[PDB]
């Protein structure tokens, strides 16, 4: 079952798109389906897989993570935390900022081109006494 | 230099002077191998340290800039380590330091010059090494007067 | 000398330019890949521009309690460091335009706090010093939402405390294909976004709490696509910076390559010259 | 001048020349290698049947089997010949080989002279020679003398 | 042997139709494998073109390699 | 001077038992210092473990010095 104008997205990742005219999903707060005609609306809902009948009679269950869901007037568009934000949490990041600002710590990039590539730039200028030899 | 002529010279040398085709090349007017020319009779208990030390200090700069001046080259400036990077300006300020004019000399350029007093050059030493003048400009060091008279061009210039 | 040191220095120029080509060329996919991945951050944003403006067209006028943010008090700037290598100029733009800041700051005299993110303008800061509450590094290639939370929440309690005014936050636009334009950001301002609720909103608002919920919670997810896509921009222009200054640094030595040609020249001649005296000399 | 070399097919451009001799002008000119590999010798020569053009020049080829004092001596020769043609009032141009065998050929004479090689042993007056050779070539008055050559190319210095 | 730093002006000219015929892309294509496979060191991650290729070049000049004191046909 | 620009068969025979004893580190530094030229060009390559080397050695290098002219206790 599609609807009209319908998508699940978030700027990282649109999850569906296009229309779906019937989706099972449970709100954070209450029942949640999809079907035309209801009025505009926004709501959030609790993570799980939503259900959901598509085009052509497609469905599916989308697990949710939960997050903020809305339809427009004539519009349907899903948006979610791709985690839900923790309480606390962030806290322990807030210590491990103060305790890293604090008491120094690194994280580090990987391309093993990198290293290879300073071992090219130290061994490439070194041993380059050349300069002196050279007249200008 | 292998020129066994030159050899004979330095051998039988007393005293001797250098001049820098490229320090010449380079525009200076001056145009004396600095880095290379010596003074057996420099001596430090002679020159008391602060001659000794400061002249030191100065070479040890050359020493860096000819150092680095490879890495630049290569690299250009682009990861200038900061104090390298600060202590390149106040090489190219250096050499661009030691010129000034000479009241003969109008000759060759119209502009003049005048004699020079050593204490007001053993400031210059302080100062520089201080760097005392941070905003000091590098164009006007060059073929210039005291910090005072380079302070009057600093006001202009 | 002798090839000894002039090819010595020949085959040092060699294996300079292989490495030369090889940073090119990889710095350049690199950067390629950089700008077609960097494309999907507007989604989620652009729709929390659009959405949350609509609804403010009467809503707005319920309560402004996020808008004023803190009161004059302290300042602030977000702020981003490299993972990345001889990448270029850069954070001298950045961290000197930054300084230009601070100087604008004390000439305020308004407080202000440091917040960094990687290590290199960590090593600015760091370096240089300053008031700074935390920073975060090393997420690398693939930025986290999750990674900058931690962050993002630290941030929070600013406005939460209502402790300091106005933020910056900096990052260099894109001046696309040829360049990144420097950028520095107002923050712990408002968006002030007056197009989305010029139309009183038309559709049907039911909400079943209080939108206030949505106001910080929601105000804070938007504000982060920002962040997240600013950071990416960094990104890929890092990628072809970099990418642009390996073409160049590599062409210059060629250069001395000819020059070090005439030194073996001057020196074939040589060798050619001493064994030439040296040949009427073994005539004798 | 020349440059260009193996693989250019230059006896195309030869050919090109032949039909462009006849075709463009009555005036015929020849020339002839030295100190070269036979087989490249006598593939022109059949080259020369396929060509059919062979008629309007000939020349006799060093091919390098053989002693100096023919080889360097050749070049009066050739000089002679078409001394012919341009003294035939007939105007021509001809190729010619590798300068370097040539003046080599020069400082092998020289210590064959026992004389003291120039320097770099070059033939202590080889100049004269290209005196000699440089100065044969003109357009005459009655006749006009062009030419190409290839020396061996030495390493490029 | 040097591998193609070595140079014949003479050439194929006495070489079998079949073994002539089909002798090309290894002196060409070896060339590339050698030239190529440079990227390798630094490089990683690259596209299959290189992959197979550089496989069925590396290998392939495995397969070259030959037994001292052994004969051929 | 430089620590191996300058070398003697001679040895350490005439290295007293303390003399002898306590001078091992020397051509380590000498390698070290040297050896640590080696990242200084990197700049900023190096972590602490590093950096106590380093260091260890900038100090040896500073532990050098001499009079221009000196008697010797």
């Amino acid at each position: 079952a599609m609807t009209y104008h319908l998508d699940v997205v978030s700027a990282e990742q649109q999850m569906f798109s296009g229309l779906v005219e019937k989706i099972q999903v449970t709100g954070s707060e209450g029942e949640l389906g999809i079907y035309p005609g209801h009025a505009p609306l926004l709501t959030a809902i609790k993570p799980g897989m939503i259900r959901i009948v598509k085009q052509h009679g497609h469905e599916e269950f989308i697990y949710l993570s939960g997050g903020i869901l809305e339809v427009q007037p004539g519009n349907v568009t899903v948006l979610a935390d791709t985690a839900i934000r923790g309480q606390d949490l962030d806290e322990a990041r807030a210590m491990e900022a103060k305790r890293k600002a604090e008491e120094h710590i690194s994280s580090s990039h990987g391309d093993v081109d990198y290293a290879q590539a300073s071992a090219e730039l130290a061994k490439a200028i070194a041993q380059l006494r050349v300069i002196e030899l050279t007249k200008k | 230099l292998t020129d066994p002529s030159p050899a004979t010279t330095f051998a039988h040398l007393d005293a001797t002077v250098v001049l820098s085709r490229q320090i010449a090349s380079l525009g200076i007017y001056p145009a004396v191998d600095p880095l290379d020319s010596t003074s057996r009779q420099l001596d430090p208990l002679v020159v008391g340290q602060e001659h000794y030390d400061t002249a030191r200090g100065v070479q040890s700069i050359l020493q860096r800039y000819q150092e680095l001046k490879d890495i630049i080259a290569i690299l250009g400036m682009d990861e200038l380590s900061e104090e390298d990077k600060l202590v390149v300006a106040r090489a190219r300020k250096i050499q661009r330091f030691l010129s000034q004019p000479f009241f003969v000399a109008e000759v060759f350029t119209g502009s003049p010059g005048k004699y020079v007093s050593l204490k007001d050059t053993i400031r210059g030493f302080k100062g520089i090494m201080e760097g005392e003048y941070d905003h000091l400009p590098e164009q006007a060091f060059y073929m210039v007067g005291s910090i005072e008279e380079a302070v009057e061009k600093a006001k202009k210039l | 000398a002798g090839a000894k040191d002039i090819r010595s220095k020949i085959a040092s120029v060699q294996n300079t330019q292989k490495i030369t080509k090889a940073m090119e060329m990889v710095a350049a996919s690199k950067m390629r890949k950089s700008q077609d991945r960097m494309a999907a951050s507007r989604p989620y944003a652009e729709t929390m521009r659009k959405v949350i403006g609509h609804l403010a067209h009467g809503n707005l006028e319920y309560k402004h309690p996020y808008l004023e943010d803190r009161d004059v008090k302290r300042v602030g700037y977000l702020v981003v460091s490299t993972d990345r290598g001889l990448a270029g100029g850069l954070n001298i733009n950045l961290f000197k335009k930054l300084l230009a800041e601070m100087k604008t700051w004390t000439d305020k005299g308004v407080q202000a706090d440091l917040a960094m993110i990687g290590s290199k303008g960590v090593s600015f800061f760091n370096s240089v010093g300053g008031n700074v509450v935390a920073q975060v590094t090393g997420m690398g290639d693939n930025p986290s939402l999750s990674e900058l939370i931690g962050p993002v929440k630290v941030m929070l309690q600013a406005y939460d405390e209502g402790r300091l005014d106005k933020l910056y936050i900096v990052s260099n636009k894109f001046i696309n294909t040829m360049s990144q334009v420097p950028t520095i950001s107002q923050l712990l301002p408002l968006p002030a976004s007056d197009d989305d609720d010029l139309k009183h909103k038309s559709w049907d608002y039911l909400y079943e709490p209080d939108p206030k919920a949505l106001l910080d919670t929601l105000l804070r997810r938007y504000v982060e696509s920002q962040v997240y896509q600013g950071v990416v921009e960094n990104l890929a222009s890092e990628q072809a910076a970099r990418m642009v200054a390996m073409k160049a640094a590599t062409d210059n030595g060629g250069s001395l390559i000819k020059e070090l040609q005439l030194v073996y020249n001057k020196a074939r001649q040589a060798s050619i010259t001493q064994e030439l005296t040296e040949i009427v000399s073994g005539a004798a | 001048g020349l440059f260009g070399g193996a693989g250019v097919g230059k006896t195309v451009n030869m050919m090109e020349l032949i039909r462009n001799i006849a075709i463009e002008h009555s005036g015929y000119s020849v020339f002839a290698g030295v100190g070269e590999r036979t087989r490249e010798g006598n593939d022109f020569y059949h080259e020369m049947t396929d060509s059919n053009v062979i008629d309007k020049v000939s020349l006799v080829y060093g091919q390098m089997n053989e002693p100096p004092g023919n080889r360097l001596r050749v070049a009066l020769t050739g000089l002679t010949m078409a001394e012919k043609f341009r003294d035939e009032g007939r105007d021509v141009l001809l190729f010619v080989d590798n300068i370097y065998r040539y003046t080599l050929a020069g400082t092998e004479v020289s210590a064959l002279l026992g004389r003291m090689p120039s320097a770099v042993g070059y033939q202590p007056t080889l100049a004269e020679e290209m005196g000699v050779l440089q100065e044969r070539i003109t357009s005459t008055k009655t006749g006009s003398i062009t030419s190409v050559q290839a020396v061996y190319v030495p390493a490029d210095d | 042997v040097n591998p193609g730093i070595s140079v014949s002006r003479v050439g194929g000219a006495a070489q079998t139709k079949i073994m002539k015929k089909l002798s090309g892309g290894i002196r060409t294509a070896l060339a590339q494998y050698r030239e190529l496979a440079a990227f390798s060191q630094f490089a990683s991650d690259l596209d299959d073109a290189t992959r197979n290729q550089l496989d069925h070049g590396q290998k392939v000049t495995e397969l070259l390699k030959q037994k001292q004191y052994a004969p051929m046909s």
